[PDB]
RNA sequence: AGCCAGGAUGUUGGCUUAGAAGCAGCCAUCAUUUAAAGAAAGCGUAAUAGCUCACUGGUCGAGUCGGCCUGCGCGGAAGAU
C-alpha cells in the first residue's frame, strides 16, 4: 500500500475506486501498485 | 620453439581436457563455472589449433631428411618456409593480448657512483631515441646530474599511444661490466641502474562534503562571555558519517562563522587523508618496483667487452649490443611479451 | 576429503602418530602427496571429520582444524609405472599404508588419467 | 504433431561433428551421446559441403533417443559466398559493405524452395533481397 | 477498421467471383492453425494459382452482399464464422471434396458437406470429378 | 464492453560479445501467405522454451468514446492546560 498525495493508474489492470470518500487504485496483477490519497 | 614449446603443448593438453569437461551435464548445473570455462576456452582453441598445425609440420619436417633417391631440396624448403611463416603468424596472433596509456620513466644509479651516472645517461639515451623512433612525445619532468657524466636520478613523461604495453617490462635493474670513463687504470668494472616504469593515471578529486551525510550538532559554548553566551547554542560540532572525521568551533559568537569555517576544516582533513594515503601506495608501488641496486638482483646485462646483451628472465643473449644502445630493443621485448601472454593464458586455475 | 592442520606446527610428530593409530582403528584414511607434505584425511562421511578432531583432542593434544582441499576419488595403482609415475607426478601420494594413489580433481578429470595409460587403477585395496 | 518436449531446434556449421562449445552443452543437459553424430549427422552433411552452416532439430523423445532433420542453409550465410564477402554490415544505412545482382538471388531460391513460402520464385527475391537490404549488400545493375 | 469505403472493395472484388466460379464450399474452421491454413490455400492453389478467391469476410451483410447474383440460397450462410473458396477452372471441381481429405487432416470441422447449390444439392458429398 | 479462436513462414539476424534467437545496447525495420499478426509493447530463462498484448474472424444486440468552455464540492491537511 503505497500512501500519497498523487495516485495514477501505473498498470492496464488498475482500477480507480472511491469507498467512503477516499480515492484508491486497485489492480488484480501486481500487489505492488495498490495505493490510497493521504 | 626454444621453450614456449612445452608451455604451449600443456595449453593444447589443457584445451582438450576442457573439450571434456564441457560435455558431462553435471559442470553445466552450475552457471558460474560453465561461464568462466566458455570464456576461458576461445583463446585455448586458436592458439591450440595453431600449435597442432604447427607440430604436423614440424613432423613432416623431420620425415623425409632421411631419404636418398630423390631430390629433397625444394619440397623440404618450401615446408620449412611455410613453418616459418605459420610461426610468424603465430607470433603476432597471440603475443598482443585494456592498458595502452601514457607513462612515466624514472631511471637512477646504482652501485658504481659517478659512472652509474655515466649509465644511467647512456640507458635514457637509448630509451629516447626508441620513443623518437617512434613518434612518441617524451618530455623531461625531473633531473639530477651527476658531476662526472649523466644524471643520479632522471624522471620523464613519455607520452603516446600504447606506450604502458611496451615498456612495463623494462623495470628492475640493470647490470653493465665496462672499463669505465672515470678510471685511470684498465680494469673492468661492474654497476647497476635501477629503473621504474609506471602508469600515468587520472586524479579526479571528488568534494567529499555531501550534506547528506554530515551529523551536526549545536550546543552552547563553554568560555567568558556573561549572560548572552549562556542562552545561546553558538558553538557547532561536524561528524562525517563514512571516514568518521569529528571537527568542532566555537571561535566566534556567530553560530554560522562556527559551521563555515569547522565545515571547511573538515573539507582540508578529508582531502589530507586522501592524498596521505595514494601517497604511501604509491611509495610503496615503486620501492617493490624499483629493486635495489646491488649488481646482484638485475633484470637484464650489458657487457662491452664481449658486446653481449643478456635477459636473464628467459635466459636470451644476443651478441647486437652495439645496436642496442641506439635504440633498437626491439628485439629485446618481443619475445618477453610473448612468453608473458603465454604465462597469462597458462594462469586459468 | 579435506586438509588437517595444526595450531602449533611444533607437533607434528603427534599429529601423525594419533593420525596413524586412528586411521588402523577404523575408516579415516591418511595421504601425503609426492610434494609439499600436507594431510589429508578421507573419510566415509562427514561425522569421521568431527570425531576424528574430538578424539584426537580428548586423548592426544593436538587441535588440527581443517581446510578444504579440492579432490575426489583417489584411486590406487617396473619401468612401464615408473614413467607415468615420473610423467604425472604432483597428484600421486602415500597412504598410511605406503601405497600409492592418484588424487584427481574430478572423475571427468581422472577418465583421461587413465584413457592414456595400461594401467589398472584398482582403488580398493587388497 | 509432436511439440517441444525436450529438445532444441539448433546445431553448428554441420560439416564436422566438433563437439564443441557452441555444439556440446546445446545437447549437454539433454543426456544422448555428443560423438555419435559423426556417423549420423557428417555422413549426410558430406555430399554439400564442409563447413557451411545450416540449421536442423534436434528432437528428442524422453527415450533418449535422438531423431533429426536437415533443411537449406540460413540466407544469412547464403548470402555470404554468392555475395563473395564473409562478414557482414552492422552499420547498414550509413555505410554498405558488399554489392549484389538480382542475377544471384533467384538462383539460391530453389535452393531455399524447398520450405520458403512465396507465391512465385519471383516474389521469394522480395523477400530475399529485403533480408540483403539490411545485410549491407548493395543491388547491382 | 474498414470504413465505409473498402467495404465496397470488399464487396466489388468479390462479387466478380461468384459470377465466373463453379461449385464451391464453405468451412467453419473456429480452431485452425495458420501453418495448417497455409497448407490449406497453398495446396489447393498450387493446381492452377492465385486463382482462390478464398477470402474469409463472412458478416451476415458483408459477404450476403455479393449473393444476389448466384448462389442465391447459399445466403443462408450468415451464421457462425465460415470461409468461402472459389474455382473459375473446373466445373464442380475437388474444392468441395478437397476438404473431405483435409477433414481427416486435422480440420474435423469443415461446414458438414455443404457447398453451394446451383443444382439445388443437399447436405451430402459429391467426390465426383470425371478424369 | 464481455465471451469463443487465430496471433504465423527464411533472423540457431552479420553488427556485437562466451549467448543475445521478438524483448542488455548498438544499425536498419523490408518481404511471403493473409482475416490479421510488431523484423516486437510487457512478463520469463545462462541462452532457448513458455505466458500475455498489439491486430483480425465469430456470438450478443444497441448506443458508446475522449477532449474544450463553465457553478459548487473531495483528498493533499500534524502540537503542546
Ligand atoms: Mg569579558
Ligand atoms: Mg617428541
Ligand atoms: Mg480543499
Ligand atoms: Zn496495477
Amino acid at each position: 500500500m503505497k500512501v500519497r498525495a498523487s495516485v495514477k493508474k501505473l498498470c492496464r489492470n488498475c482500477k480507480i475506486v472511491k469507498r467512503d470518500g477516499v480515492i484508491r487504485v486497485i489492480c488484480s496483477a501486481e500487489p505492488k501498485h495498490k495505493q490510497r490519497q493521504g | 620453439k626454444p621453450s614456449i614449446v612445452a608451455k604451449l603443448e600443456a595449453l593444447h593438453e589443457r584445451h582438450e581436457e576442457v573439450q571434456a569437461l564441457l560435455g558431462d551435464a553435471q559442470t553445466i548445473a552450475d552457471q558460474e563455472r560453465f561461464r568462466a570455462l566458455s570464456r576461458e576456452y576461445a583463446q585455448l582453441s586458436d592458439v591450440s589449433r595453431c600449435f597442432t598445425d604447427w607440430q604436423q609440420v614440424q613432423e613432416d619436417i623431420e620425415t623425409a631428411q632421411m631419404m636418398l633417391d630423390d631430390p629433397e631440396m625444394r619440397e623440404m624448403a618450401q615446408d620449412e618456409l611455410r613453418e616459418a611463416k605459420e610461426k610468424s603468424e603465430q607470433l603476432e596472433q597471440q603475443l598482443q593480448v585494456d592498458d595502452e596509456r601514457n607513462a612515466f620513466l624514472e631511471v637512477r644509479a646504482g652501485t658504481g657512483g659517478d659512472e652509474a651516472a655515466l649509465f644511467a645517461g647512456d640507458l635514457f639515451r637509448m630509451y629516447s631515441r626508441y620513443a623518437e623512433a617512434r613518434r612518441w612525445r617524451v618530455e623531461i619532468m625531473s633531473a639530477s646530474e651527476g658531476e662526472h657524466g649523466g644524471y643520479k636520478e632522471i624522471i620523464a613523461k613519455i607520452s603516446g599511444d600504447g606506450v604502458y604495453g611496451r615498456l612495463k617490462f623494462e623495470s628492475g635493474g640493470h647490470r653493465v661490466q665496462r672499463v669505465p670513463a672515470t678510471e685511470s687504470q684498465g680494469r673492468i668494472h661492474t654497476s647497476a641502474c635501477t629503473v621504474a616504469v609506471m602508469p600515468e593515471l587520472p586524479d579526479a578529486e571528488l568534494p567529499d562534503i555531501n550534506p547528506a551525510d554530515l551529523r551536526i550538532d549545536t550546543f552552547r559554548s563553554s568560555g567568558a562571555g556573561g549572560q548572552h553566551v549562556n542562552t545561546t547554542d553558538s558553538a557547532i560540532r561536524i561528524t562525517h558519517l563514512p571516514t568518521g572525521i569529528v571537527v568542532e568551533c566555537q571561535d566566534e559568537r556567530s553560530q554560522h562563522k562556527n559551521k563555515a569555517k569547522a565545515l571547511s576544516v573538515l573539507g582540508a582533513r578529508i582531502h589530507a587523508a586522501e592524498m596521505a594515503k595514494r601517497q604511501q601506495a604509491e611509495a610503496s608501488t615503486r620501492r617493490n618496483l624499483l629493486g635495489s641496486g646491488d649488481r646482484s638482483d638485475r633484470n637484464r646485462t650489458y657487457n662491452f667487452p664481449q658486446g653481449r646483451v643478456t635477459d636473464h628472465r628467459i635466459n636470451l643473449t644476443l651478441y647486437r649490443l652495439d645496436e642496442v644502445m641506439e635504440g633498437k630493443l626491439d628485439m629485446l621485448i618481443e619475445p618477453i611479451i610473448q612468453e608473458h601472454q603465454a604465462d597469462q593464458l597458462a594462469a586459468l586455475s | 576429503f579435506r586438509r588437517i592442520r595444526l595450531k602449533d606446527p611444533l607437533k607434528q610428530k603427534q599429529l601423525l602418530k594419533g593420525l596413524v593409530q586412528l586411521s588402523e582403528e577404523g575408516a579415516v584414511q591418511v595421504f601425503r602427496p609426492i610434494s609439499n607434505n600436507d594431510l589429508i584425511v578421507g573419510a566415509v562421511g562427514v561425522l569421521q571429520f568431527d570425531v576424528v578432531v574430538a578424539r584426537l583432542k580428548s586423548e592426544y593434544n593436538v587441535e588440527a582444524v581443517y581446510e578444504s582441499v579440492n579432490v575426489a576419488t583417489a584411486r590406487w595403482v617396473a619401468k612401464k609405472f615408473e614413467e607415468f609415475k615420473r610423467k604425472n607426478e604432483s597428484q600421486l601420494a602415500l597412504d598410511g599404508g605406503d601405497n600409492l594413489a592418484y588424487i584427481a580433481t574430478s572423475m571427468v578429470n581422472l577418465r583421461l588419467a587413465q584413457e592414456r595409460y595400461p594401467d589398472v587403477q584398482f582403488h580398493q585395496t587388497r | 504433431a509432436k511439440k517441444v518436449q525436450a529438445y532444441v531446434k539448433l546445431q553448428v556449421a554441420a560439416g564436422m561433428a566438433n563437439p564443441s562449445p557452441p555444439v556440446g552443452p546445446a545437447l549437454g543437459q539433454q543426456g544422448v551421446n555428443i560423438m555419435e553424430f559423426c556417423k549420423a549427422f557428417n555422413a549426410k552433411t558430406d555430399s554439400i559441403e564442409k563447413g557451411l552452416p545450416i540449421p536442423v532439430v534436434i528432437t528428442v523423445y524422453a527415450d533418449r533417443s535422438f531423431t533429426f532433420v536437415t533443411k537449406t542453409p540460413p540466407a544469412a550465410v547464403l548470402l555470404k559466398k554468392a555475395a563473395g564477402i564473409k562478414s557482414g554490415s552492422g552499420k547498414p544505412n550509413k555505410d554498405k559493405v558488399g554489392k549484389i545482382s538480382r542475377a544471384q538471388l533467384q538462383e539460391i531460391a530453389q535452393t531455399k524452395a524447398a520450405d520458403m513460402t512465396g507465391a512465385d520464385i519471383e516474389a521469394m527475391t522480395r523477400s530475399i533481397e529485403g533480408t540483403a537490404r539490411s545485410m549491407g549488400l548493395v543491388v547491382e545493375d | 477498421m474498414a470504413l465505409n469505403l473498402q467495404d465496397k472493395q470488399a464487396i466489388v472484388a468479390e462479387v466478380s467471383e461468384v459470377a465466373k466460379g463453379a461449385l464451391s464450399a464453405v468451412v467453419a474452421d473456429s480452431r485452425g492453425v495458420t501453418v495448417d491454413k497455409m497448407t490449406e490455400l497453398r495446396k489447393a492453389g498450387r493446381e492452377a494459382g492465385v486463382y482462390m478467391r478464398v477470402v474469409r469476410n463472412t458478416l451476415l451483410r458483408r459477404a450476403v452482399e455479393g449473393t444476389p447474383f448466384e448462389c442465391l440460397k447459399d445466403a443462408f450462410v450468415g451464421p457462425t464464422l465460415i470461409a468461402y473458396s472459389m474455382e473459375h477452372p473446373g466445373a464442380a471441381a475437388r474444392l468441395f471434396k478437397e476438404f473431405a481429405k483435409a477433414n481427416a487432416k486435422f480440420e474435423v470441422k469443415a461446414a458438414a458437406f455443404e457447398g453451394e447449390l446451383i443444382p439445388a444439392s443437399q447436405i451430402d458429398r459429391l467426390a465426383t470429378l470425371p478424369t
